This record gives C-alpha cells, structure tokens and sequence, in this order.
C-alpha cells in the first residue's frame, strides 16, 4: 500500500477525498473509517465503507502527522477535531511526501504462499531515517503457531520523494 | 453534538491481538491510559500479552480463534479489570 | 539542481523531535558504563519513534574498549507534548 496516490493528479485525487467525506457527512460517521473505491480513467466507482481503523493506517499518519489511534480514542471520549484532538481545517492538512508499507509473513513464495510455522531462531530489525516499525509477534526464540495469521512485522517507509 | 454518558477513561481494553493490539496500547500509554490484553492459551507468547499493563486469558477451552470471538467473556474481562 | 533542497523559506519546520541516547552508564553508580553480556534486546517501534542501534543485540558482549552506546532513540510528533 501506498500514499498518496502518487500516480494520479492532485485534482483527482481531491475529488475522490470529497466524494469520500460527503458520504460520511451525510451520515453523520464517527470516528475513524475508510471509504473505499474503484478507478479506472478518470472515474471513481465506490465499493464499500470499512467502518475501523485498518491495516495500512500507519502510511496515512506518516505522511499526515496526524496519530490516529490516539485520534480515535480521544473522539471515543467526546472530544473535538479541531478544538481539542488540535487538527487544522481540511485545506490545512499536511501532504508530507510519501510513505510505503509492506508486510512481512511467514508465507513462503516457493511453497505457494503456504505460511511457515515454527521458532525464530534470529531476528534483527533495521532502523534509520524514513523507517518505521510496527511488529507483530516476532522475537529471538517465540514459536510461530498454525493458528493466527503469519504476520511477523510491517514495515513502513517514508520520504519526501516517491523513488 | 450529544456525548455518551460515561466517556471518561483511565482505562482501555483491547479485543485483538498482535500487531494491532500493540499498536493500540502504545497510543494509550501516550495519552495516560492503563492497557488490558487479551489472549487465548495457544497465543500467550505474543508479545501483546506482555505489553498491556494487565492481561487476561479468555476463551478457556476453545480453540484459539473462537477464543477472540467470545464477545461475553471479552465483557467479563472488561468488568472485572475495571 | 540536483539534490533536491528547496530554496531557505520554503526548507519544511515539521513538529519537534527529541533525541536520547541509552547507554550502558549506570546512574547509580556514577555512570560508570557497564560491560557484559546483552541477554535481552526487545526495541519499541512505532508512529513517531525513529531508532538508530549502536552495538545491542540479544549476545552481543559490551566491552570496556569503546563508548557504551547501544541505542539512539528519537521521537517527533506534531506537538512537542
């Protein structure tokens, strides 16, 4: 997952976050949600609203500067946007360059995905300028299980530039 | 602009696992909250178990996704831990 | 041209960030550093946490030859707070 878009103009992607807001203004949505769409040469065809918090948050708050989880919860406890969560107006919302995320698993590529189970016997994750680490169950010595999905950490970059 | 009655938290429960439940509980540490886990028996190694201020089994005898799914005994937790 | 940098004004001024450094000194004992070996290194991720690791991994013998960094921690968030 990537954000922006950064394959499609500005004017375009605008439009489509307009069509997404008066959607959940109509229907007075709280708290955090997606809305989902389908694109295909310059027209937009909505699919479905995931009314939670998802997977690849992480790449939005990178390049926004807005946490949130910390969003949600506060809204959860009545507070508002602007006054006391403190985001600006809409126009006001950051753009800061992009941000990537990828998910790293136990899926083996050359056993047809099928995940891999059993103990992780080393485990050293990288850091630096641009990286940034949510990680699931990954540590020298746990013992990855058949019974939950194979997720062991996401990773997500971030910089001003795309490439 | 009608706040539900009884918005006010110290303390924050998450029903999930993994890399969301850390996630989750980073933020409420952040904003001062105390955390609650939640784990079946087969996932008590995750690492979210040990990240909450307070964690508890759940879903005693199912098998372990059913265990996450166990709306009443995920309430229970919640209850009992305040 | 070439890097990239944009002209002085418009150079971005995004949130605030603070840096720490964790190091083997003991405060208890007169920072004196530490030595020995390392059992358990679990590192904290993240929105707003950036780590660059210095010489810390789950073996890794601490000598008393070089400084008693193990890890760089920074965080930035909008808000200083």
């Amino acid at each position: 997952e990537i954000a922006p878009a950064v394959g499609l103009s500005p004017d375009f992607r605008n439009e489509i976050c307009e069509a997404a807001v008066k959607l959940c203004k109509n229907v007075g949505y709280v708290n955090a949600g997606t809305v989902e769409f389908l694109v295909k040469d310059d027209k937009f065809y909505f699919i479905e609203v995931n009314p939670r918090v998802q997977v690849e948050h992480t790449i939005t708050e990178l390049i926004t500067g807005v946490d949130i989880v910390q969003a949600q919860i506060l809204i959860a406890q009545g507070k508002d946007l602007h006054r006391e969560i403190g985001l600006p107006a809409q126009s006001e919302i950051p753009l800061l360059g992009s941000a990537i995320q990828c998910r790293i698993t136990t899926e083996d590529p050359q056993n047809g995905f099928l995940p891999d189970t059993g103990k992780i016997d080393t485990y050293r994750s990288p850091g630096g300028f641009g990286i940034r680490l949510d990680v699931g169950n990954a540590y020298a010595g746990y013992e990855v299980t058949p019974y939950f999905d194979s997720l062991l950490v996401k990773v997500c970059t971030f910089a001003n530039e795309f490439s | 602009g009608l706040v539900p009655r009884g918005s006010h938290m110290k303390k924050l429960l998450v029903a999930n696992r993994g890399e969301i439940a850390v996630r989750v509980f980073r933020a409420c540490n952040e904003l001062g909250l105390s955390t609650v886990a939640v784990y079946a028996r087969e996932d008590e190694y995750s690492v979210h178990r040990f990240k909450a201020d307070e964690s508890y089994l759940i879903g005693q005898g199912k098998k372990p996704i059913d265990a996450y799914l166990d709306i009443d005994d995920i309430i229970r937790v919640a209850l009992e831990s305040g």
